[PDB]
């Protein structure tokens, strides 16, 4: 149609989807051959230095999306933020449930939700616990997870 | 040999069923069945004694010996195999003939190489187009290093110097996690876990077989041996809920589950070949066993949530195995036998998933029965148990779109298939 953009493969595709950053044609068609004066790119497509555009999504992302590094040439500064009681904040300003905290599992990507954890023997008021394993969430004594390698939680669930 | 390869060998002589060597019940009257599942000392001791230590038992310790170890009446000799020069009469510390090993390990992204005393780390090679690294394996006789790409899906090969890298295969491996590599039939086994398969194809791709799909619901390891025609691997969530780390032959003949306790999700599994043990890590229960070929004494090398939070991937090579943990985000290192703390060999923003240890002795040479004439088989000639197929150790199977004749060693087109 007139407000649909054609592809080398045949498909049809709306012309927002052309150079909008993602191959919405199967083809690359849409993203392919765009970046010139008269192929201006989507504000969703970052643009590189060699007119290569890439997804919002990869604005500053560690990938070195693009070969002119654009993407990673300059990055703006954080969203710190804050988090709730109940959220525990992550080296990486992510908020994190306190059962989320000390269990063996990096659930906040920088790990710091399980960082440290060894310096107490206990566990928490909200944390089951599995003394061979560690402090499962308290979720977890019956809900069928017998996550403590003795198996205390998922006893006497009646 | 007298014992069947899918048999267990009792210490009188007699084979027994795979499935029985932990069944519950000792059906070897020598009670060499049943011999210390469950994962729950000194000599100069004297128990209850003034001066009379305990005997003990020669060569029964756990660690005693980091390989075969020689009895001796009142003594132990640790005795090492070819290839591995002793060290303080309790260590087979490697010969120097063979090169320095190389610890290839995964960030998270890129495939990096590193020397075993760890001081240096090049990286053999940058994933590119935005994908990742999951799983490493390597051919040390032709000096590759293979290693599968979860985000582009596909499977790449390249050369120990960082060269020529090959794509073998990117038709449908979506989501390939793991390989092994059997050298000595040039055979790679690879663990797609996209649609719960394992499949193996050749080095170059040329044919491709699936081997096992009875029931996987979420492989995660897989490992081979060659020389004794074995394959092992482990679901950490299979199709009834229950993790099951399975041994089986290489074509996938007399799959028997090998451990069936506290298995809570095992991720990572490697093959000691001289001590005949399988090392396998627990992501969710937190701990790092062995257990023999055969599953039957089990032992605990490291446990505890703080020192093995989350472990992926464990390689072992002499006294030490390299497992990869997710939570701390490093590529940590334990001794084979018991290890206190893990030592920190190198630590990644990104999570490691890949560990392998690159030396000529991971990998020993060994008879390869398919260079008779591809085994006589009109296509793939897979191993299997060097017992198996009349002691010949190796099947006939064939390739997509072709079906194993009444000869067994020739494929016909297939006929019916739902
Ligand atoms: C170790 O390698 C050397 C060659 O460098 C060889 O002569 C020797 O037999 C090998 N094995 C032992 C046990 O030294
Ligand atoms: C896989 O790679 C080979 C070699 O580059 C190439 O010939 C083939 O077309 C590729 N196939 C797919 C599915 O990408």
């Amino acid at each position: 149609g007139l407000f649909s953009f054609p592809c080398k493969n045949g498909r049809c595709v709306p012309n927002y989807y052309l150079c909008d950053g993602v191959d919405d044609c199967h083809d690359n068609s849409d993203e392919q051959l765009c970046g010139t004066l008269n192929n201006t790119c989507s504000s969703s497509a970052f643009t590189c230095g060699h007119g290569e555009c890439i997804p919002a999504h990869w604005r500053c992302d560690k990938r070195n999306d693009c070969v002119d590094g654009s993407d990673e040439h300059n990055c703006p500064t954080h969203a710190p933020a804050s988090c709730l009681d109940t959220q525990y904040t992550c080296d990486n300003h992510q908020c994190i449930s306190k059962n989320w905290v000390c269990d063996t599992d990096n659930d906040c990507g920088d790990g710091s939700d399980e960082k440290n954890c060894n310096s107490t023997e206990t566990c928490q008021p909200s944390q089951f616990n599995c003394p061979n394993h560690r402090c499962i969430d308290l979720s977890f004594v019956c809900d069928g997870d017998k996550d403590c390698v003795d198996g205390s939680d998922e006893v006497g669930c009646v | 040999p007298t014992c069947g390869g899918y048999q267990f060998t009792c210490p009188s002589g007699r084979c027994i069923y795979q499935n029985w060597v932990c069944d519950g019940e000792d059906d070897c009257k020598d009670n060499g069945d049943e011999d210390g599942c469950e994962s729950g000392p000194g000599y100069i001791i004297n128990h209850n004694d003034s001066r009379t230590c305990v005997e003990f038992d020669d060569c029964q310790i756990w660690g005693i010996c980091d390989q075969k170890c020689e009895s001796r009446p009142g003594r132990h000799l640790c005795h090492c195999e070819e290839g591995y020069i002793l060290e303080r009469g309790q260590y087979c510390k490697a010969n120097d003939s063979f090169g320095e090993a190389s610890i290839i390990f995964s960030n998270g992204r890129d495939l990096l190489i590193g020397d075993i005393h760890g001081r240096s780390f090049r990286i053999l090679v940058e994933s590119q187009n935005r994908g990742v690294a999951v799983g490493v394996a390597f051919h040390y006789h032709l000096q590759r290093v293979f290693w599968t790409d979860t985000v582009q899906n596909k499977v790449f090969s390249v050369d120990i110097n960082g060269l020529n890298i090959q794509e073998v295969l990117n038709v449908s491996v979506e989501t390939p996690e793991n390989l092994a590599v059997d050298w000595v039939n040039n055979k790679i086994y690879l663990v797609e876990t996209k649609v719960n398969r394992i499949d193996m194809v050749n080095l170059d791709g040329s044919y491709r077989v699936t081997l096992i799909t009875e029931n996987l619901g979420h492989p995660r390891g897989i490992a081979v041996d060659p020389t004794v025609g074995y394959l092992f691997f482990s679901d950490w969530e299979s199709l009834s809920g229950e993790p099951k780390l399975e041994r089986a032959f290489m074509d996938g003949s007399n799959r028997k589950d090998l451990v069936k306790t506290k298995l809570g999700w095992p991720a990572g599994v490697t093959l000691d070949m001289i001590s005949k043990r399988v090392y396998w890590v627990d992501s969710r229960f937190d701990y790092i066993e062995t257990v023999t070929y055969d599953g039957i004494q089990r032992k605990t090398v490291v446990h505890g949530g703080s020192l093995i939070p989350h472990p992926f991937g464990v390689s072992l090579f002499e006294g030490q195995v390299f497992f990869t943990d997710w939570t701390k985000m490093a590529v940590l290192k334990a001794n084979k036998f018991t290890e206190t703390n893990p030592q920190v060999y190198y630590q990644a923003s990104l999570r490691p998933y890949g560990v392998t240890v690159y030396h000529s002795l991971r990998q020993p040479y060994a008879t390869n029965p398919c260079k008779d004439n591809n085994g006589g088989c009109e296509q793939v000639c897979v191993l299997s148990h060097r017992t198996d197929n009349d002691g010949l150790g190796f099947r006939c199977k064939c390739t997509f779109g072709f079906q194993l004749d009444t000869d067994e060693r020739h494929c016909i087109a297939v006929q019916n298939f739902l």
